[PDB]
């Protein structure tokens, strides 16, 4: 049994705390990284073409990609190696509208998140979550560009296949590495939480500073996504848009830079 | 059973479901006062969930909706407190793929000679059109008919020959979606 929540209304972000106690704490994500007051990575398998068994799902809150190949990330001050589980997205409203969760201040039309766990001391991601243990997350910004980005063809085509809440599809082969910035060098590090309920404060973040290009055209498949809302005794079909959590406060936290 | 239905505000062109409440009973929906909603391609009442499905809201739909549930045991009808619904002024909702919102199960056992009724209805703008067909490509025998404005498939006198995979297709100008399910036999 999970608490009903949304990105607006009586169950919007500022009301998550009332049903999810962890949402009202400190060390919450996202935040606003300040570059003026800021301050190696090894990726295993990111260079591989994904499986035809790797699939996509409209969860009604985001679009999720269940990865079914072995991807690892080591370094960057992480407590060991971490193995990728899933990918989720956050987008705006229209015409490149801000929709990213992190930022400085400069938000981007889309933010993508890759979630990890440590398999050296766990068997599945979902066991890690249940046990409130440390997980890793990447945050990758997408910025508008004049020209299409073919690296993202499998993803966009995926979007068109999961328009409605609960819909699923398989994905054409894609290369996870090229879903990352051209320059991996500049990124940041801090301790945070899940950006959704239960907002478990168990997450080590990586925010790559440089963004990945997308076209306005590719961007539109994000704005074509629907969801549902279970309000009272009326279920309705709604646009899934602006599905980002407000930026939180750092408190006793400092960001690293590399 | 008695609760206070808050007035719900929807959008023109928006796909909407009005939930009844409880799940061997028969369901109907009256509008404003007793007695019934005109069902058609745009509006559908499920005997399986009890709910009222409005594929695309028209301004005419503004009003009070209340769900009367009757108990097969008797002729007793127990009304719910009506849900009044209005229109938002802030914007019309655009066109989009059909979304099948109520449908027959992935697998459906059926007693010999019984009458099986497969439901399939979809929210969509424009209003979806439902089509039926077998998966194996074999055409339906004559005893199968399209009830409820194509929202239901009725197989009377269910026999072993009637087993197999049934597909439900819902489409409009913006795309199509599909409900599938295998019917099985038992005596």
């Amino acid at each position: 049994g999970d608490p009903y929540w949304a990105y607006s209304g009586a169950y919007g972000p500022e009301h998550w705390v009332t049903s999810s106690v962890s949402c009202g704490g400190r060390h919450q994500s996202p935040i606003d990284i300040l570059d003026q007051y800021a301050r190696e990575l090894q990726l295993d398998g990111f260079d591989n073409e994904s499986s035809n068994k790797t699939w996509m799902k409209n969860t009604g809150k985001t679009v999720a990609i269940l990865l079914k190949d072995d991807y690892f990330v080591s370094g960057a001050g992480l407590p060991g190696r971490f193995k990728a589980e899933k990918v989720e997205f956050h987008w705006g409203h229209s015409n490149g509208s801000a929709g990213s969760e992190h930022s400085n201040g400069r938000r981007f039309p889309v933010e993508m998140q890759i979630f990890f766990y440590n398999p050296d001391d766990f068997d599945s991601f979902q066991t890690a979550i249940s046990e409130n243990r440390i997980i890793g997350a990447m945050a990758i910004f997408f910025q508008v560009s004049p020209r299409d980005n073919s690296a993202l063809d499998p993803i966009i085509h995926g979007l068109k296949g999961v328009v409605h809440h609960e819909k699923e599809t398989f994905l054409d082969p894609f290369v996870l590495r090229d879903l990352l910035p051209a320059s991996l060098g500049s990124y940041y590090r801090y301790t945070g939480s899940l950006t959704t309920p239960p907002c478990s404060e168990i997450v080590e973040w990586i925010v790559f500073r440089r963004p990945v290009p997308i076209s306005y055209h590719q961007l539109e498949a994000f704005y074509s996504i629907f969801t549902t809302e279970q309000q009272d005794h009326v279920k309705s079909v709604e646009y899934l848009r602006n599905n980002f959590r407000p930026q939180q406060r750092l408190h006793d936290r400092v960001v690293s830079k590399s | 059973k008695t609760r206070m239905r808050s007035t719900v505000s929807v959008r023109e062109g928006q796909g909407v479901v009005l939930l009844c409440g409880p799940p061997e009973l028969s369901y109907a929906w009256v509008f404003n006062e007793y007695p019934f909603v005109e069902e058609d391609s745009r509006r559908f009442v499920s005997q399986e969930t009890g709910h009222l499905y409005i594929a695309k809201v028209e301004p005419s739909d503004v009003g009070n909706y209340t769900c009367v549930v009757t108990s097969t045991v008797t002729n007793t009808r127990v009304l719910g407190s009506p849900t009044p619904l209005v229109l938002r002024s802030d914007g019309v909702m655009g066109e989009y793929e059909p979304k099948i919102e109520v449908q027959f199960p992935e697998t459906l056992p059926a007693a010999k000679g019984s009458t099986v009724r497969l439901e399939c209805f979809a929210l969509g703008n424009p209003v979806p059109q439902i089509n039926w067909r077998r998966s194996d490509g074999m055409p339906f025998p004559n005893k199968i008919k399209l009830r409820k404005f194509n929202g239901m498939l009725e197989i009377q006198n269910f026999q072993q020959e009637d087993t197999g995979s049934y597909e439900c297709i819902a489409e409009n100008s913006r795309g199509k979606n599909v409900a599938r399910g295998r019917l099985t036999y038992y005596a």
